[PDB]
RNA sequence: GAGCUGUAAGUAAGCUUUGAUCCAGAGAUUUCCGAAUGGGGAAACCCAGCAUGAGUUAUGUCAUGUUAUCGAUAUGUGAAUACAUAGCAUAUCAGAAGGCACACCCGGAGAACUGAAACAUCUUAGUACCCGGAGGAAGAGAAAGAAAAUUCGAUUCCCUUAGUAGCGGCGAGCGAAACGGGAAGAGCCCAAACCAACAAGCUUGCUUGUUGGGGUUGUAGGACACUCUAUACGGAGUUACAAAGGACGACAUUAGACGAAUCAUCUGGAAAGAUGAAUCAAAGAAGGUAAUAAUCCUGUAGUCGAAAAUGUUGUCUCUCUUGAGUGGAUCCUGAGUACGACGGAGCACGUGAAAUUCCGUCGGAAUCUGGGAGGACCAUCUCCUAAGGCUAAAUACUCUCUAGUGACCGAUAGUGAACCAGUACCGUGAGGGAAAGGUGAAAAGCACCCCGGAAGGGGAGUGAAAUAGAACCUGAAACCGUGUGCU
RNA sequence: UGAGUAGCGAAAGACGGGUGAGAAUCCCGUCCACCGAUUGACUAAGGUUUCCAGAGGAAGGCUCGUCCGCUCUGGGUUAGUCGGGUCCUAAGCUGAGGCCGACAGGCGUAGGCGAUGGAUAACAGGUUGAUAUUCCUGUACCACCUAUAAUCGUUUUAAUCG
RNA sequence: UAGAUAGAAAAUAGGUGCCCGUACCGCAAACCGACACAGGUAGUCAAGAUGAGAAUUCUAAGGUGAGCGAGCGAACUCUCGU
């Protein structure tokens, strides 16, 4: 996926449409990322399980891959990805500013 | 093992190799019935180094031919 | 072929009854012989085996939700021991 | 699995015919006959139809 | 190029930028049964020989290789029976076997219901089934042709001729071909005469046989005799015309890479919708994304890309290879053949006036001043030159792979089978043969409390919705209940 | 719908004590009754895990169910001598060559296969929840192998094998 | 016997001896009968009293009380006694 593990992600469609934060997992089966503080999921953990305290578990859940924009590095605009081949090496590119992402 | 070192390895190398690795798995197996193993993953990993081993050695004696 | 002759020891009531008799019961290849998990109880161990005696167990209709089959087959050797013994654990 | 040795002459298959023109299938062999030849040079007792032997095309010994 | 150890969640233990998983080419491994082939056998099992090796004091035990049958080619031995012929023994062979794509092709054998308003000739039909043989196509094929002129010039296939000419208890029905227009096109090799070498009979006359050369036909050709032409100059070729290779190059297939352009607000759980204002287009095919997106993703147009294997091609190489004319003295030009009679069959053609073509049985030519055909037959004329062989393409079909298409189905439809289906189940067996899809955008799959043994439920919570809570979208009718206005 | 209807498949149970959320139906006990050339004990086919232990009660069980030939979990079958193979053959099957036959194939010789028959060395006791002539104890037998051997042989042999 | 070959072994001691089956039901609720079905299913053993007996009745060894019950004690049907 254009999208990668540890990047500066802007949320484009959903509730959390307008948010920032970084990508923590990635499932490219799924087309699916997980960013941290978006898509938060109330999950009911039974404290009988192995974990002894139980309750109500917050936590993100994956969001669709197309849902999210990496952000320009220089004009912090979402921005789409090119390649670029620098001395026989892909170089992913902001079509924004034409910078190297990472 | 890897290839590259299997392949830096005697044939009698290989062969003792082969036998030191069987008797490893051996045990392993062993000790995964009584339920003393609980590092599982070696079993694969001495299986496929064995595989490997078995392999070059193949690969020997067909150049020879 | 010893570690090939021998897959597994068995270890239930019955068998360790056994070994207190002096008894090692075992799986095998189903394709071996008596002589054949004889000597390789007796390379393994180091041990001087008195008999072996040996069954054949059919393979068990087992169910799990809506899939049915089988167990393996099995091979089962008694290996009475004449001199030494076989430390499992 | 019966046929001339020399020629291959074997029976074909036809109809009897009656005088209504009613069908019914037949065969027509041929005139074999069992003759003792020379085959790889050596005798030998083969089935040869007459008309192979007409002639004295066939050796018989 | 960052995750990964399948369905398949879980736990565990792990792997992986020192490049996993994954994708493509190549290779290694590949138990047992099965043609199954050491022998046997109720498939997936049992029991051996031989050689070599492991193990044991030794036996027992084990490992690897090999050992079926037939065929062919060699070697040895060799009965009745003398010579040697059965026979026997050994060695070699990528020799055969068996399967299937319920298709297409060729051949052997070959129904019946049915139609004829009955039924026997006839029809169904040379169909179904069975059997053998294939090939990627098969079959056919370079005139003993079609014809009747200004003749054409192998075969196959399409249109037409034409439901014509004919056939037919002249019933039911069956039903051409030539001409003309098209697709595709390609032509060759033997037998014989004769020459040379070799071997047998030993006229040791010159007869027979093998090999090579020569030769291939209707405008008659060839041998033979003579005259030119050349020793690969030229020409041809592994699709026939003889048959094996090699080098280099190109293209294609089997993984991939790059690939333009959108923001804001409103509603809403969510925007792609609406509104406003923009942008790309050799890209407005399509799918996905929380509703309907050219500009979010995967893509699309366009361009690029191969270590390796495979396929098709081009040039070199390689291999093979003479080509014409004149003459009419002699010679050759396919024999138990053509053909005839009887009995059958095939020809659209049912025995008929029945040519043309095949089978069985019996009889049986001619030899270029020859022989066959023009629908009995004869003459004339005209056209061909049988009784040997080969041959691509245009045609047929689809188990299969790749990319696509549909005024085709949308879960009683569409395959029998959207789902773990030729399954479950039924049958001794051949065989017959189902039912069964949908939570949600996301599992966020209901913590906790309460009644209850549990099941089940009431709250609470997640969620837009639980009135989406597990065959969980919608949820008709039959049918079953509770309450009630009028009766 | 028929309808809460027919039926619930040969029979003798009673009570006490347990267990349990729940008991005519499960466990234990006493008494009673039934078969007893047998409803008892083996065992060949056939079945194929139904066997044992622990747990369960949705469905199955013609009621119930705490129970089960059901469900879940884990177990259980031990052989030189028992039966079969490494022995034999009957009927039959198969069948190198062979004979016959449109094809397919049919028949058949040698030779194989093939028990329902022939041959063939182990018995008593003890033992588990579940195996026992199989495990254990005791005492045997059979084939074969190795070593030492009273004795006999030593190339027409003469001991020995056949 | 044809044949074979220096060597043979009464005894003593020691050792070796594979594969398949083996659970359980098996006149039955586990087999053939769609069923936890009054049917069918080869062979073996089979005690006492009585008796000719493997008949008869009652018992032994051993096993079993049968997978709906509780009442009532009409017609009628069935099985049985007078
Ligand atoms: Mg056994
Ligand atoms: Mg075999
Ligand atoms: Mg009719
Ligand atoms: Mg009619
Ligand atoms: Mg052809
Ligand atoms: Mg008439
Ligand atoms: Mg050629
Ligand atoms: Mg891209
Ligand atoms: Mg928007
Ligand atoms: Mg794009
Ligand atoms: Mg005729
Ligand atoms: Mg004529
Ligand atoms: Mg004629
Ligand atoms: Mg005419
Ligand atoms: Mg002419
Ligand atoms: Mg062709
Ligand atoms: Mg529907
Ligand atoms: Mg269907
Ligand atoms: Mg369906
Ligand atoms: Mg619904
Ligand atoms: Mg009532
Ligand atoms: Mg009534
Ligand atoms: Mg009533
Ligand atoms: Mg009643
Ligand atoms: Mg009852
Ligand atoms: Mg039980
Ligand atoms: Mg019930
Ligand atoms: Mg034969
Ligand atoms: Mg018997
Ligand atoms: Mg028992
Ligand atoms: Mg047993
Ligand atoms: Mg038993
Ligand atoms: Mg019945
Ligand atoms: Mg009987
Ligand atoms: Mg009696």
């Amino acid at each position: 996926m254009h999208i990668k593990k540890g990047d500066n992600v802007k949320v484009i469609a959903g509730k959390d449409k307008g948010k920032e934060g970084k990508v923590i997992a990635t499932l490219p089966k799924k087309d699916r990322v997980v960013v941290e503080g978006v898509n938060i999921m109330k999950k009911h953990q039974k404290p009988t399980q192995l974990n002894p305290e139980g309750g109500i578990l917050e936590t993100e859940a994956a969001i669709h891959v197309s849902n999210v924009q990496l952000l320009d590095p220089k004009t912090n605009e979402p921005t789409r990805v090119g390649y670029k081949f620098v001395d026989g090496k892909k170089v992913r590119i902001a079509k924004k500013s034409g910078e190297e992402i990472k | 093992m890897k290839a590259k070192e299997i392949r830096d390895l005697t044939t009698s190398e290989i062969e003792e190799q082969i036998k030191s690795s069987k008797e490893e798995l051996f045990n392993l197996r062993f000790q995964l019935a009584t339920g003393q193993l609980e590092e599982t993953a070696r079993i694969r990993t001495v299986r496929k180094t064995i595989a490997r081993l078995k392999t070059v050695a193949r690969e020997r004696e067909i150049e020879q031919s | 072929e010893a570690r090939d002759i021998l897959k597994r020891p068995v270890i239930t009531e019955k068998s360790s009854e056994a070994m207190a008799e002096d008894k090692y019961t075992f799986d095998v290849d189903t394709r071996v012989n008596k002589t054949q998990v004889k000597m390789a109880v007796e390379e393994i161990f180091n041990v001087k085996v008195a008999s072996v005696n040996i069954m054949n167990y059919k393979p068990k209709k087992k169910r799990m939700g809506r899939y049915q089959g089988y167990t393996n087959k099995r091979r089962k050797a008694i290996v009475t021991l004449k001199e030494g013994s076989i430390d499992l654990f | 699995g019966k046929q001339c040795f020399v020629t291959g002459r074997k029976a074909s298959t036809g109809n009897r015919r009656s005088h209504a023109l009613n069908s019914t299938k037949r065969r027509w062999n041929a005139n074999l006959q069992k003759v003792r030849i020379l085959v790889d040079g050596k005798p030998k007792k083969v089935w040869v139809s007459a008309r192979a032997l007409k002639s004295g095309k066939v050796t018989r010994v």
